[PDB]
């Protein structure tokens, strides 16, 4: 075989033609991954002077189901919080902030939420996704040790109450949340407890990440049948904000 | 320490999911019955069954048994029909490729008819696989993404297959059907066009077989870290941004300078993992038919080592000093 | 500069040394006590390879080529420029890479995370440590460790390989393979079927999880679910990492014949007539 | 050239002083393995030699 | 130029045979290895005792 | 005898501190083992080509 | 698991009493051993 | 400390006495096969070698 | 000297035994062993060798 | 005084006496110990 | 120097107290270990020679 | 004045006489096993 | 030179004491090994080689 | 005064006296040692 000019043959030609598609598909993807989170912005909530070497894409649209409208992005950020208690640590950049009152409480750090939709998600037929068993036709444990009954310890080693239901997702067939009971000594009501922050064992069920005296300030469902998404995301991260702000020893360096 | 998220605590069953359905009726196509395996439960779903059965994959399934029927009939006749000597030897046999001699004409059937035959029958089970999957999308109202990646592949199995052969002039060039048989296939066409490593497209290959990898243990990783914000509920988060979405993408910012969103993680994983076989395709099309020895080529284009020590065992150390003598 | 919605996760604490010495962040990257441990460590080991890259004669980057000592030196130290500086450059390596896993541990803490993402590396960091420190330590030389170049880290693994003489059947070396290759095929097929059920055609509604599910009943009457898939991944991807250090750390020291050889046991099981 | 100090009206000292002390020791033992990987400037060869 | 490559080393009857008759790691024709096969078919693909 | 303490100041996790030394100084037993008898199963290699 | 919460005074004192029991058995029969063995094949 | 019977409301009966009969057994099977790999005290060997 | 007794008012008794007492074994372990690998030291080899 | 663990002075003045004399009956019986083994086998 | 002492007003005396216990152990371990590695300074060796 | 721990100055001066108290034993030790090596095998 | 104590006023010494005894360690430790690498300052060869 | 620390001018300076003590009794052990392996084995 013979070649166009000095060695210039087929498979340079392939080379550089791989080159110039792959240099082109690199942009595409950069672009494609830019449609939550920007504008950039300072320290003080103003644009940002730099916002980068790639400009931002076109806009799309998505069709939602259950009659819940369009979505276009990129667009404005309609999961803002308004008046968050933090305090700067520094008069530049690049520092970081203090909590103004209870961290936990606020919902700042690693107890942040994002204000989600005020509704349930939905299943294909158009009923909430997340049901609490004693209202779900059919549905029995089937492997593994049944929760139900057993107590409940917290993170400090104190019996906080018992387990009265578990709250589950028809549509995987999964637990999702387990519903607590407290003792009048350590609150009032019910709470729930997301399924990845707990241990099921033999004779009890224990949460690591809060102690006994943060039990009573969970949120709150405002509904015993249905959750939304919003309560969701401040019950999941009120649990775990407590991995750092249960104790002064966790946030101070362990060395 | 904190519960892990590998295998599930508790297990709950309920009535059976058949599935959802709209206006293409594909309700008539199912078959009835399913099972539960509490085994696997463990990890992922616990449910078995139903299936579709349309005409491509009926197709598909006879076809791809005559394939292997063929060959394992084969494999028995060469051996005497002796079942324990089957045993014995079913990693090493195989049904090999026609002769050189022969070029692209119809060989006789103990020299490569057979191996013709069966292709034909391999060939067509394997489009017909395809053309379900793109049925299948087209009948549930989705995009065609699963067709595409899979025809990433085929593109590298038609490369090596039919091809290459055509546009070298033998059916001889075609891989054998054995364990051990195909793994020296391998083995010699590297030694027989100089050093396979030298091929640019080869190294491009294995550039994306190991992002591909490198990206499965980063993404099962983060979407696992995440899971006690409701991560693995992906198409959601998508559709309205919530807190572990943003916890992800800002553990790769501060990591490494830039992140992805929960869309856009999906068409990077698709991208290295198709760009693996289209690269490998054009590589070995490209071999023989205008490249002969890619090591002269990388000397040609200057991109190979030299070195200045001697080769030989008495340049280093001696034959009795080895020993211990 | 910051993401719309990122100003309220950067707060303070949750660092394992070094409290608020070095609790910033520079541009994007979050800086710690083990960011100023893995700039130190990589900026000297890129200067010395340039160095090296120096002393050889050559800057073209195909060419550039840092190699271990000679087999006679054994596990002793050798003259910075016949082989000492790959010793050197393979501590500073260690370095940093240890202390890459050890700043991922204080974002996840600071994050509220869980710690996989540090576990998963640690199964590279084990892949890397075994061709650079273990095998050769078993083996009585830091000169069977692999060199630094582009297209010389190739040569080296088609000698050793060859040494074998037919490496494919190596039995660890298959699993390895396997591994590899399924991780790519259900990396595959999970974007694929992400990207289509959140990108329809054109006039049509999004999908939701149970048309994914329903979809892969239909094609193979099996669905692994959307939490599954992401255990099944990563148990593929560390499985493939944890059986190729095996296949590699007993080519030396526990074999020494050819591979075909080994299967031998098989061929000559004494139920065969 | 009086003016200088106003670069504190810039840069916060407690990252500038952190990267200044990484680059300064990573300097200093550069420039001593760059000289001991010489034969003329390499000072523990040299006591061996001229013993 | 073979047996006296580095050093006196000769051949006697003790090097291929070692106190036997027939000298051992002799070797015959086997070739058409399996059945039901013809050309580049009936040569390999089987585990033998010249293989 | 005054032990209203222990019931008192009831948690300890008594065998953390055990679990870490019998992981830590157990490494310097095999390191011991390796230094006083030696390689188990040694092997020397020939060199036939460059570093 | 702990359901017994901690033991108490009383219900150790037994015990010890019980375990010392089974000790000095075991080590009595020990030593037996050990006088016979060096009987047979002394070591020192 | 004249009655060390304080110790075991510090401990878990269960798990100690577990433990001890695995230490013990461990212990007692190690020593006999460490005294089998020995040929002065082998008495399998010594049987063979009386007879 | 004589004001020692304040280390288990600093540290958990409880905690520091049971860490002592793994510790002790493994070192009496090791050096049994060690004393095991020597040919001046092994008391098995010796009455072997002392006819 | 001054505590990380709950004891006072005096309480933990006569908790040390139990380990003090543990520990000097382990350490007599390793000396007994080794002063028969150097006789035994000298190792200086 | 006689203000030495307000080092323990900076630091807490239970974290100093379980570093220096396993870093004095881990170098009297090491130190021990590189005596034994030795021709000259292998203890068990020489009483055998000069017995 | 200055304090990062919450203990006080006298109880420092305590705390630090009992240290260096309980090191110089260390240190004595250690000296008198460093002569009696250099005595049996010189390394200098 | 006389107001080198601000240094106080921007770094916490807390923080600043550890990082200081693990930097000093560290470099003492390599210092030696890198004189125990050598031939003329390696004072374990020296006394065999003396004696 | 500027303050990123929260120690006042006074309580620096009084840290700063300490530490450069300890300081110079570090540097001058470091040069009898330097001083003393010199004479042994001199570099340069
Ligand atoms: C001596 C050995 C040679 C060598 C010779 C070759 C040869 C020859 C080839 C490879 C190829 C590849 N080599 Mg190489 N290779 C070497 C050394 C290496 C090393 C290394 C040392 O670490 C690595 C990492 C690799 C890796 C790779 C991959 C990157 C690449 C395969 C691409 C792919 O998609 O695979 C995945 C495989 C496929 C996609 C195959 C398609 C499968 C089809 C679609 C299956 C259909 C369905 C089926 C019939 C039904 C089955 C039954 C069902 C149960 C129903 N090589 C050395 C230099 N290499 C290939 C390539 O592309 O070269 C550029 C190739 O042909
Ligand atoms: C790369 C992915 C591979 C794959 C995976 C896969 N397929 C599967 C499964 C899995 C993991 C099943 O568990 C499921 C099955 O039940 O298999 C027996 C199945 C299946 N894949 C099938 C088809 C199929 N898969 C294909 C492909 C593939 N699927 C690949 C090889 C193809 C081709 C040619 O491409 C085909 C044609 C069927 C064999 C089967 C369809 C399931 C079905 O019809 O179930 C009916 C229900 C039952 C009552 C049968 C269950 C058996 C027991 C009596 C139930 C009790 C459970 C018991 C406790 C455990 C036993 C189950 C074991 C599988 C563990
Ligand atoms: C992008 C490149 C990667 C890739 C992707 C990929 N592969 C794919 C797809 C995609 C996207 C599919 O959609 C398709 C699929 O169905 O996946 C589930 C597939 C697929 N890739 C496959 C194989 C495969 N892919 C490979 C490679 C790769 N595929 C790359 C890593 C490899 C190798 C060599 O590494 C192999 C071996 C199949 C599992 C499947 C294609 C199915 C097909 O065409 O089947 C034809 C069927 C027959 C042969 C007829 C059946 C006859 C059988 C011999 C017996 C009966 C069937 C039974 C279920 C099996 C036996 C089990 C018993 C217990 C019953
Ligand atoms: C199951 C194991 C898989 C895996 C996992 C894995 N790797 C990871 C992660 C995970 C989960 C991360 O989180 C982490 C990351 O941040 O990724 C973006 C990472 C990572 N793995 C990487 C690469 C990588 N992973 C690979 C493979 C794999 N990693 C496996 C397939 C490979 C190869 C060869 O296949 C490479 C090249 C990095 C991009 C990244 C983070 C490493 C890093 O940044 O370390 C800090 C160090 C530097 C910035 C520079 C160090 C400079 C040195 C001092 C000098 C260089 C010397 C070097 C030895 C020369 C080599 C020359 C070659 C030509 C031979
Ligand atoms: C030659 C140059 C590199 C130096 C040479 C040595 C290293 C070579 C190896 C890898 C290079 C990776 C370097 C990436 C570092 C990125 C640093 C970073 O962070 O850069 C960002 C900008 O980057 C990005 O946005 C991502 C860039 C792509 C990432 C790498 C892709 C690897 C793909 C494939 C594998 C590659 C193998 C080759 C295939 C050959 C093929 C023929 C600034 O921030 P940003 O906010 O994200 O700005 C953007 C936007 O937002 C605007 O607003
Ligand atoms: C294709 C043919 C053969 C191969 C591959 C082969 C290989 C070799 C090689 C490479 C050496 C040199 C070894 C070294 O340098 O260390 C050697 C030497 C030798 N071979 Fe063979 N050999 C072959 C056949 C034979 C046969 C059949 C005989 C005897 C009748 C034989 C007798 C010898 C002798 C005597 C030596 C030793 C000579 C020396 O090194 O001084 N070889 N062979
Ligand atoms: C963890 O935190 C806390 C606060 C608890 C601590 O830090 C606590 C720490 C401890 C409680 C530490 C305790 C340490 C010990 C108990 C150490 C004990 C050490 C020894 C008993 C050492 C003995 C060494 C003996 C040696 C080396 C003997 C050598 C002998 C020869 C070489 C023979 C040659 C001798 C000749 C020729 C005689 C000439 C010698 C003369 C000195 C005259
Ligand atoms: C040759 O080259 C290589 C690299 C191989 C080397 O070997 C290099 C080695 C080095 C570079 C080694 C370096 C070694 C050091 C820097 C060592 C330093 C050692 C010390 C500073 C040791 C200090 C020890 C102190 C001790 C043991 C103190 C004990 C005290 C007590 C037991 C008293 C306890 C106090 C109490 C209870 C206080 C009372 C409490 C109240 C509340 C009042
Ligand atoms: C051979 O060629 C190769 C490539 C090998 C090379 O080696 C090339 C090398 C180079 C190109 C090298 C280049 C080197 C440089 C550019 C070096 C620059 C160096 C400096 C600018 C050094 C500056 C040092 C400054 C110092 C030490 C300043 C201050 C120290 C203090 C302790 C000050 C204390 C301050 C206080 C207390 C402030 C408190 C005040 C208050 C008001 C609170
Ligand atoms: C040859 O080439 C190679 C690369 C191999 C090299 O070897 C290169 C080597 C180098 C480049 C080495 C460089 C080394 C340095 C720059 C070293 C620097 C060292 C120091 C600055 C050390 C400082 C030490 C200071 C000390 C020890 C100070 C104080 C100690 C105290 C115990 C004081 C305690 C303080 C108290 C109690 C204050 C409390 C007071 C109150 C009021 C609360
Ligand atoms: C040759 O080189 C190598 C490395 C091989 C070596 O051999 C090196 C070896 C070493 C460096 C070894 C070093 C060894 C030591 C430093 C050992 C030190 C050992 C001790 C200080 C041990 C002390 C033990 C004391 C005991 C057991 C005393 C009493 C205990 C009790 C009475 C238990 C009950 C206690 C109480 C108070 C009641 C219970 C109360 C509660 C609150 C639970
Ligand atoms: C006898 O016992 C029973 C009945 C149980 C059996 O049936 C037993 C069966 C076996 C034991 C079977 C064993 C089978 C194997 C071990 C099979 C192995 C197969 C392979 C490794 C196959 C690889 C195939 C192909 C490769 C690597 C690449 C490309 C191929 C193709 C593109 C093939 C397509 C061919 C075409 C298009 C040519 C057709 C020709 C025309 C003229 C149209
Ligand atoms: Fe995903």
């Amino acid at each position: 075989e013979e070649t166009f000019f000095g060695n210039f043959d087929l498979a340079s030609l392939s080379l550089w033609l791989f080159y110039g598609f792959f240099a082109l598909l690199i942009y595409y993807l950069q672009t494609e991954n830019m449609r939550e989170g920007y504008p950039l912005e300072d320290e003080d909530g103003n644009t940002a002077a730099n916002q980068g070497p790639f400009p931002l894409p076109k806009e799309k649209t998505f069709k939602l189901q259950h009659g819940r409208g369009e979505l276009t992005l990129p667009g404005e950020d309609v999961q803002r919080r308004d008046n968050l208690a933090l305090r700067k640590t520094a008069h530049g950049n690049g520092f970081p902030m203090e909590p103004t009152g209870d961290p936990m409480l606020d919902g700042v750090g690693p107890a942040s939420w994002s204000k989600r939709r005020d509704v349930p998600e939905l299943d294909a037929h158009g009923h909430p996704k997340i049901v609490p068993m004693s209202a779900a036709e059919g549905f029995g444990v089937s492997a593994g040790t049944d929760p139900r009954g057993l107590p409940v310890m917290a993170g400090d080693g104190e019996i906080v109450g018992l387990v009265s239901d578990m709250w589950i997702d028809e549509a995987e067939q999964l637990v999702r949340y387990l519903e607590l009971e407290l003792d009048p000594e350590w609150g009032d009501g019910k709470r729930l407890v997301q399924r990845q922050m707990v241990r099921i064992k033999s004779d009890r069920v224990k949460v690591r990440s809060i102690y006994g005296k943060h039990f009573k300030n969970v949120p709150k469902t405002k509904s015993p049948n249905q959750v939304t998404l919003l309560e969701e995301d401040k019950i999941m991260a009120y649990y775990a904000g407590g991995t750092l702000y249960a104790d002064e020893s966790r946030l101070e360096p362990q060395l | 320490p904190e519960y892990q998220n590998i295998f599930t605590q508790v297990q709950v069953q309920g009535p059976a999911e058949l599935g959802v359905d709209n206006e293409n009726n594909l309700t008539e196509e199912r078959t009835t019955g399913t099972g539960f395996s509490q085994l696997i439960g463990w990890i992922g779903n616990a449910q078995l069954g139903p299936i579709y059965l349309g005409w491509f994959g009926i197709i598909s399934l006879v076809t791809g048994t005559l394939w292997f029927n063929i060959v394992g009939f084969n494999m028995l006749s060469q051996v005497g029909y002796s079942i324990p000597e089957f045993i014995r030897q079913l990693f090493w046999l195989a049904l090999e490729p026609p002769s050189p001699e022969y070029g692209l004409r119809m060989p006789p059937l103990d020299d490569g008819g057979w191996f013709i035959i069966a292709s034909f029958f391999l060939l067509v089970s394997v489009i017909s696989w395809w053309l379900r999957t793109y049925q299948l999308a087209e009948m549930h109202k989705m995009g065609k993404h699963v067709a595409w990646a899979f025809a990433a592949a085929i593109w590298l199995f038609l490369v090596l297959g039919l091809f290459r052969p055509i546009l070298m002039g033998s059916w001889s060039e075609a891989v054998p059907y054995g364990i051990f048989p195909h793994l020296d296939w391998t083995t010699a066409f590297s030694i027989r066009y100089g050093n396979l490593y030298y091929n640019p497209f080869h190294a491009l290959s294995i550039v994306f077989l190991y992002g591909s990898v490198l990206l499965f243990a980063m993404h099962g990783a983060t979407i696992l870290a995440v899971t006690r914000f409701g991560g693995d509920r992906e198409l959601e988060q998508i559709y309205d941004r919530g807190t572990a979405s943003e916890r992800a993408g800002l553990f790769w910012r501060w990591t490494m300078g830039f992140n992805a969103t929960m869309e856009g993680i999906h068409r990077w994983a698709w991208w290295f993992a198709v760009l693996t076989p289209i690269t490998g395709g054009i590589g070995i099309l490209l071999t023989g038919t205008v490249v002969d020895n890619w090591f002269l080529w990388a000397v040609e284009h200057n991109f190979a080592p030299d070195y200045t020590q001697d080769y030989g065992y008495e340049a280093y150390t001696t034959y009795d000093g080895f020993l211990g003598r | 500069a910051l993401l719309s919605f990122e100003r309220k996760y950067r707060v303070r604490g949750g660092t394992l040394i070094g409290g608020d010495l070095f609790d910033f962040w520079v541009g994007p990257f979050y800086v710690g006590f083990f960011g100023v441990t893995t700039a130190f460590f990589a900026l000297l080991g890129t200067i010395l390879i340039f160095w090296g890259a120096s002393q050889q004669g050559t800057f073209n980057p195909w060419l550039i080529n840092i190699a271990p000592p000679d087999l006679s030196y054994g596990l002793g130290m050798a003259p910075l420029m016949e082989g000492g500086l790959w010793q050197i450059i393979t501590i500073c390596a260690i370095g940093a890479f240890v202390s890459w896993a050890l700043r991922e541990v204080e974002i996840c803490r600071k994050l509220g995370m869980g710690y996989h993402v540090p576990f998963a590396f640690s199964v590279a960091i084990f892949a890397y440590v075994t061709l650079v420190v273990f095998r050769p330590l078993l083996m009585g030389a830091w000169g069977h460790g692999f060199p630094y170049g582009i297209w010389s880290h190739l040569d080296w693994v088609s000698n050793t390989g060859y040494a074998y003489l037919h490496f494919h059947y190596n039995p660890a070396h298959m699993l390895a393979v396997t591994f590899f290759f399924t991780t790519t095929l259900a990396l595959a097929l999970h974007g694929a079927l992400v990207l289509s059920a959140a990108n329809p055609p054109k006039g049509e509604e999004v999908k939701g999880p149970d048309n994914e599910d329903t979809f892969f009943r239909d094609f193979i009457g099996y669905s692994i679910g959307t939490l599954g898939i992401h255990r099944v991944g990563l148990l593929l991807a560390l499985n493939a990492g944890f059986w190729s250090a095996v296949c590699i750390i007993i080519s030396g020291p526990v074999w020494t014949k050819g591979w075909p050889e080994w299967w031998n046991w098989w061929l000559e099981m004494p139920i065969w007539p | 050239m009086s003016k200088f100090y106003k670069i504190w009206l810039i840069f916060d000292p407690r990252r500038v002083f952190v990267a200044q002390g990484v680059f300064l020791f990573l300097l200093a033992a550069m420039i001593h393995l760059v000289l001991l990987s010489t034969e003329h400037f390499n000072w523990f060869e040299l006591a061996a030699a001229n013993a | 130029g073979h047996v006296y490559a580095n050093a006196e080393v000769g051949v006697t009857c003790f090097t291929c045979h070692r106190g036997q008759a027939v000298p051992s790691e002799v070797w015959y024709r086997i070739d058409p290895v399996t059945e039901n096969t013809s050309g580049w078919a009936s040569v390999q693909n089987r585990a033998t005792s010249l293989s | 005898k005054w032990f209203d303490e222990w019931n008192s100041k009831n948690p300890t996790d008594i065998y953390k501190p055990a679990i870490v030394v019998g992981v830590a100084g157990g490494a310097v037993f095999a390191a011991a083992l390796l230094v006083s008898m030696g390689q188990p199963l040694a092997t020397d290699s020939m060199q036939t080509g460059p570093r | 698991d702990l359901s017994f919460t901690g033991l108490t005074d009383e219900q150790a004192q037994e015990l010890h009493s019980v375990y010392m029991s089974g000790l000095w058995l075991f080590s009595a029969v020990a030593v037996v051993a050990h006088l016979a063995t060096f009987i047979w094949r002394p070591w020192f």
